[PDB]
DNA sequence: GTGGAAAGGACGAAACACCGTGCTCGCAACGGCAGCACATATACTAAAAT
DNA sequence: ATTTTAGTATATGTGCTGCCGTTGCGAGCACGGTGTTTCGTCCTTTCCAC
RNA sequence: UGCUCGC
């Protein structure tokens, strides 16, 4: 599935990157649209955006209802008073329409404004939904009220001037606790109160068949050549990954990620005091080839001991100075003497009895026995034997390696010949 | 997934026991707590109490 | 018997449907005494039976 | 009963006239029958049918 | 065939269930004295076109059919606002004791 | 209200297990909040009327609220917490030592919202929800059968 | 090594009412037969128009 | 004076908030018992001075 | 009072 046609360009523009604002009508179809409504101001706010859109109405036309329209008006307004009038005649012609806020950041939207070849992205200012507003019957409500004040006034004739003086009625500004306090500031109307405190901006409303239009839809492009790299927009995919996704900030606990960021010393002593066991390529497999053999050699010289060509993990390794048998209870020194000893009989033969480790080291079934499940498996008529065969291709190619473990080797048994007087 | 089957049923079983034991204990301390006063008569005319 | 009673299923007495309490629940209704009960069942007989 | 742990209890009466009651009207042989339907209820079981 | 939803935070939990028990849909909590149609409360939360809330229920056919009962109840009032909705959800609020 | 489309609740998708971490979580926040509202009240009732020796709070942060409260919920097992409003019986139990199994086996009990004084039959059922995750041989024989 | 006075810590003790402040929840566990409020339907009866 | 409408008057009939039930007998065990919140009497122990 | 059991 290779790019066969359609390779578009992507241009980007900033000239109408804060001036920028989408419209949805959620209770309007695509179908109709405003065009043809005569618009007649539309209230705004810098911050806090809300706009408030005030659109006229026609009356003479069949779809309009004269009557109720009358009605309405004398309902919302007074008499005659006309100082604070929701509408200029005696009809219902304004139309309100109020927006909600979407969210509070759109930097993730833009608008494309698609060309023959191109497409241009602008970035939005904000978004708001456009519903129509019910608020004609607030002050219709709010007017009956102060009508019905003016009937209970009116109850009598002639009202007698009344000695309705207001008393001095100041509270104590009471030092509100910081719950309350906090209860105020979380209150509907505190919000309200601040929105409103910001001024309002009045702006004329420009058409889709005003010239003005189609003269600042030109603004969504920008002058460019067809092809420019960009200077940005060039980090690896890695790279975008770790952007995206930033962070959050028994013996094998540590996992082979967490092994893998350790120094490459610590990776070998941790792989060897879990397998025990285990071939040089074997370990530079796992450890990976980027890592040089010499180094891991030097490495596995100081945490292991070659046995018949295999390295074996050092008795001090597994057992520390403060540890001790899990089964006896006997100091860790023991515990070392009779696994240099269970090695060092293994380097002079392939076949382990269990029984004769038993009577030299002098120490119990179970040590012995963990001792030898380490490095060794049960065939039947023969006794122990290593778990892994003869590896004679590391011994060819390290000699000088073979030589020094061989001569540790002779310096353990001299040890172990001075212990348990062989 | 037979031997869960199995299981469900058994379980389907032991539930309807267990609900039968109380609701049949109910019923019968009310049956006879209705009936415990009738008693055959010499003159072959099952009586009531009063 | 309340007790010797399983409380079973399936038993439509032929039609494979109309599901009518039987069992603990029915005696329990029956011996109730109740105005209204669950599932009421009528059997009519017709002139031209075939 | 089922032999398998049920524990079961007896009584003694300490009245010659409960004594006599209890050994004619509640004999076992004398009760071999249920009132329920006159079935048979003391008969061979398990290990005696076989 | 109802609704019921534990709203649990960790401060408050609160089970609210909606009823269709006279084919609308009635909000029920144990805040409100009575329960209010489901129309008054979309109409008290900023939605106050039937339009949007018809929208917001569902397109089908048989949801109008269904939700239709709702709107008509609501129009039987005289709650068309947020402001009113609210007054009459007050109304069948009850003080927690004083 | 069309195609009889119930949601179950027996369907163990839904439900949830607390272990005893959270319900110390919830019993340890219970504490400490009564322990500062009686540390505020005493401060209140002591500092403004005593004397110029100035009120201080550790001859008065009594230590035995919060072990007391500890030992009293775990031994006797009954939670109540006003601050949720929450009544809990049987959270803890004697631990069996019949055998090794025994202690085993209910170790990994899990108990059932449903508490129960009644016949159900409705959560008592072995729902196929419980593959994997519960054992469905495993149950008291009795009156507890299908809750524990 | 000693003492006369000072504080404080512990154990009775009396006013008030199991929770420091006055708040505050959820859930019904499922039928099922009494009911009591309302509501309201209809007809009987009597006052009014022709 | 008589037929038609208005009221009232009770009865009846469909709800909706109450109170009442939910097998049996057996055997163990753990825990906690009403108390507690502040006031005051008593006793003792130890900050400096001798 | 709670709970685990025994049929
Ligand atoms: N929390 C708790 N309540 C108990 C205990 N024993 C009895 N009760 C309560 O006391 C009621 C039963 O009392 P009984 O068990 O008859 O008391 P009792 O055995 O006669 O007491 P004694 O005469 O001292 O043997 C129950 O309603 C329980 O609420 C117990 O060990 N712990
Ligand atoms: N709640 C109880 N009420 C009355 N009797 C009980 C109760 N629990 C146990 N029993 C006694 O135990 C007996 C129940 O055994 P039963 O149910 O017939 O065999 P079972 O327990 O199913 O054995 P299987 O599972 O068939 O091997 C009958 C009854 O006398
Ligand atoms: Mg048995």
């Amino acid at each position: 599935d290779d790019p066969v046609v359609q390779e578009i360009d992507v241009y980007l523009a900033k000239s109408l990157a804060e001036k920028l604002y989408l419209f949805q009508y959620p209770v309007r179809p695509a179908s109709m649209t405003y065009d043809d409504i005569p618009h007649l101001s539309a209230k705004i706010k810098p911050k806090q955006q809300k706009v408030e859109l005030e659109m006229a109405i026609d009356t003479l036309n069949p779809n309009y209802c004269r009557s109720k329209g009358e009605q309405i008006a004398l309902n919302v307004d007074g008499a005659c008073a006309d100082e604070t009038s929701t509408y200029s005649s005696k009809l219902m012609d304004k139309q309100t329409f109020c927006s909600s806020q979407t969210t509070s950041n759109t930097s993730r939207y833009a608008a494309a404004l698609y060309r023959q070849g191109e497409l241009h992205l602008t970035p939005l200012h904000g978004i708001l939904q456009l519903r129509p507003s019910f608020s004609y019957l607030d002050k219709a409500d709010a007017k009956h009220r102060e009508r019905e004040a003016a009937n209970e006034a009116g109850d009598s004739s002639q009202d007698e001037a009344e000695d309705d003086v207001k008393q001095i009625t100041v509270r104590f500004s009471r030092p509100e606790s910081e719950q309350a306090r906090q209860r105020r500031v979380q209150s509907y109307e505190f919000l309200q109160k601040k929105h409103a405190e910001e001024p309002w901006v009045h702006l004329h409303y420009y058409g889709l068949r005003d010239s003005r239009s189609e003269h600042e839809r030109q603004y969504l492009l920008c002058p460019g050549s067809s092809g420019v790299e960009n200077t940005e927009l060039v980090k690896s995919p890695s790279e975008y990954l770790m952007m995206l996704m930033p962070p959050s900030q028994p013996s094998n606990v540590l996992s082979m990620a967490q092994l893998r960021t350790l120094p490459l010393a610590d990776q070998i002593k941790i792989l060897m005091k879990n397998v025990k066991v285990m071939p040089f390529a074997n370990l530079m497999s796992l450890l990976g080839p980027s890592i040089d053999s010499v180094a891991v050699l030097r490495g596995i010289q100081k945490v292991a001991m070659l046995v018949q060509g295999n390295w074996v993990v050092k008795s001090d390794i597994l057992y520390p100075k403060d540890s001790s048998s899990p089964h006896s209870g006997v100091p860790a020194e023991v515990l070392c003497r009779g696994r240099d000893f269970v090695m060092w009989k293994f380097t002079q033969s392939r076949w382990v009895v269990r029984k004769e480790v038993a009577t030299v080291t002098k120490l119990c079934a179970e040590d012995v026995k963990d001792f030898l499940e380490h490095m060794a498996v049960v065939r039947i008529n023969k006794g122990w034997e290593f778990i892994l065969p003869y590896d004679g291709e590391f011994i060819k190619k390290h000699p000088d390696v073979v030589q020094r473990q061989h001569m540790l080797w002779t310096g353990i048994q001299a040890k172990l010949e001075k212990v348990y007087n062989l | 997934t037979e031997f869960f089957f199995h299981t469900m049923a058994g379980r389907e079983g032991l539930v309807d026991t267990a609900v039968k034991t109380a609701e049949t204990g109910y019923m019968q301390r009310r049956l006879v707590k209705s009936l415990e006063d009738l008693c055959s008569q010499y003159d072959l005319t099952v009586r009531s109490s009063t | 018997p309340g007790t010797q009673m399983t409380l079973k299923t399936f038993h439509f007495a032929g039609v494979a449907s109309m599901n009518i309490t039987l069992g603990v629940p029915r005696i329990k209704e029956i011996i109730n005494a109740s105005k209204a009960i669950s599932t009421p069942i009528i059997t009519a007989q017709l002139d031209k039976d075939d | 009963a089922d032999f398998d742990g049920d524990e079961m209890n007896l009584h003694l009466p300490q009245t010659e006239e409960a004594k006599a009651e209890a050994l004619v009207l509640m004999g076992t042989k004398a009760n071999l029958v249920t009132p329920r339907n006159g079935e048979p209820l003391i008969a061979a079981i398990q290990d005696f049918l076989t | 065939v109802g609704a019921s939803v534990t709203s649990s935070t960790h401060e408050k939990k609160s089970r609210t269930n909606m009823a269709v028990k006279q084919g609308r849909f009635y909000l029920r909590h144990n805040t409100l004295s009575e329960d209010i149609p489901i129309v008054i409360i979309f109409k008290a939360m900023g939605v106050e076109s039937d339009q949007e809330i018809v929208q917001m229920i569902g397109t089908e056919e048989h949801v109008m059919a269904a939700f239709g009962p709702s709107l008509e109840e609501c129009q039987k009032a005289q709650i068309f606002t947020q402001m009113q909705a609210l007054k009459y959800i007050g109304n069948k609020v009850r003080r927690q004791r004083m | 209200q069309g195609d009889n489309k119930v949601d179950d609740r027996d369907y163990y998708g839904n439900k949830r297990l607390e272990l005893a971490g959270q319900l110390l979580s919830l019993l340890f926040e219970d504490l400490f909040k009564k322990f500062n509202s009686e540390m505020k009240k005493i401060a209140d009732q002591v500092i403004p009327k005593q004397r110029a020796a100035q009120f201080d709070v550790v001859k008065h942060m009594r230590q035995d609220q919060i072990t007391n409260g500890m030992v009293n919920a775990i031994s006797t097992g009954n939670w109540s917490l006003k601050r949720f409003k929450m009544d809990r019986q049987g959270v803890t139990q004697v631990l069996s030592r019949l055998s090794y199994i025994s202690a085993l086996g209910m170790m990994t009990r899990i108990s059932s919202q449903f508490e129960k004084t009644r016949k159900v039959s409705g959560p008592r059922s072995l729902q196929p929800s419980q593959w994997g995750m519960l054992c469905p041989s495993d149950t008291p024989e009795g009156e507890a059968c299908g809750l524990v």
